């Protein structure tokens, strides 16, 4: 199937004392592999997938050089923002980054991101062209014509349809019993009675993985999201994820409703029927 | 892997 | 943006009174991401609780998974208590094996 390599970074200003908090995670599909931390003790880029400790020295050296030169641009970003935007010193602000890389089932580059933002609003984006940017507002109009200035969107594309895909391919390789597995879910419907002539039948969809899933009811053969609840899907804690859905029934009327299961791990859909 | 040197905003 | 998180509380195998497991709370779509979270034994703050490292969605909202062992039984009541800039007082939501 498809990949994806993705870092993800939050700085957090400490306008009382000291620097902002730092937070960076990198991600092969929706495994966490590698994580820093200013507040850690470390002070280094730390492994987080059994598959990427096998990298040297020159990697771990490396990765913490740059992810703290990451925070320290981050750093001088708030105090920028903070003049753009006319703030005072006084509060904490944020500014959050995401950029990386997707490959298709033939691992060939399909996609790369670079976005940024400021107290949760999109602020700059670099455009599906790898060329072009997306600024939201006059304040990122001046960052807009700074990087076209410097050349920015160049080395960008450069490293996402390079770098960022020869490492992800490297990743996949590396850690392939477990990124190359895929963990249909594991199905199961419950019954729960809300009065003695009706219940809510509730379909889970467990220890699955990647993340990405579709549940949906039908009745006698055709969707129902009438007295239905689907509930955002969730980590298990142990690297696989869980969801669910339900539907309230007229009691004695339970066959008459399916809940369908889609997933990468799937050949075919399934479908599930509560057991009387 | 990481980007390197990153521009300022 | 404030943005109020978003809670569910859940274990993370299929719950059996005197088998131990897991209880998590997943807190997601919240702005800024400083936020407090507990869980709770019996109204009581679990002291020995981890968390995942801060994340976020496309949106630009964050999520953290917190989470620590134990062992449901008849008598015990488990929850997770949140407090955010969004919020009047901490949230409290209460486990329930079969959500
Ligand atoms: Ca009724
Ligand atoms: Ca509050």
């Amino acid at each position: 199937g498809s990949h994806s390599m993705r870092y993800f970074f939050t700085s957090v200003s400490r306008p009382g004392r000291g620097e902002p908090r730092f937070i960076a995670v990198g991600y092969v599909d929706d495994t966490q592999f590698v994580r820093f931390d200013s507040d850690a003790a470390s002070q280094r880029m730390e492994p987080r997938a059994p598959w990427i400790e096998q990298e040297g020295p020159e990697y771990w050296d490396g990765e913490t050089r740059k992810v703290k030169a990451h925070s320290q641009t981050h750093r001088v970003d708030l105090g920028t923002l903070r003049g753009y935007y006319n703030q005072s010193e006084a509060g904490s602000h944020t500014v959050q980054r995401m950029y990386g890389c997707d490959v298709g089932s033939d691992w060939r580059f399909l996609r790369g991101y670079h976005q940024y933002a400021y107290d949760g609003k999109d602020y700059i984006a670099l455009k599906e062209d790898l060329r072009s940017w997306t600024a939201a507002d006059m304040a990122a109009q001046t960052t807009k014509h700074k990087w076209e200035a410097a050349h920015v969107a160049e080395q960008l594309r450069a490293y996402l349809e390079g770098t960022c895909v020869e490492w992800l391919r490297r990743y996949l390789e590396n850690g392939k019993e477990t990124l190359q597995r895929t963990d249909a879910p594991k199905t199961h419907m419950t019954h729960h009675a809300v009065s003695d002539h009706e219940a809510t039948l509730r379909c889970w969809a467990l220890s699955f993985y990647p993340a990405e899933i579709t549940l949906t009811w039908q009745r006698d053969g055709e969707d129902q999201t009438q007295d239905t609840e689907l509930v955002e899907t969730r980590p298990a804690g142990d690297g696989t994820f869980q969801k669910w859905v339900a539907v309230v029934v007229p009691s004695g009327q339970e066959q008459r409703y399916t809940c369908h299961v889609q997933h990468e791990g799937l050949p075919k859909p399934l479908t599930l029927r509560w057991e009387p | 892997l990481l980007l390197d040197r990153l521009n300022q905003l | 943006i404030q943005r109020t998180p978003k809670i569910q509380v859940y274990s993370r195998h299929p719950a059996e009174n005197g088998k131990s497991n897991f209880l998590n709370c997943y807190v997601s779509g919240f702005h800024p991401s400083d936020i407090e979270v507990d869980l709770l034994k019996n109204g009581e703050r679990i002291e020995k609780v981890e968390h995942s490292d801060l994340s976020f969605s496309k949106d630009w909202s964050f999520y953290l998974l917190y989470y620590t062992e134990f062992t449901p039984t008849e008598k015990d009541e488990y929850a997770c208590r949140v407090n955010h800039v969004t919020l009047s007082q901490p949230k409290i939501v209460k486990w329930d094996r079969d959500m």
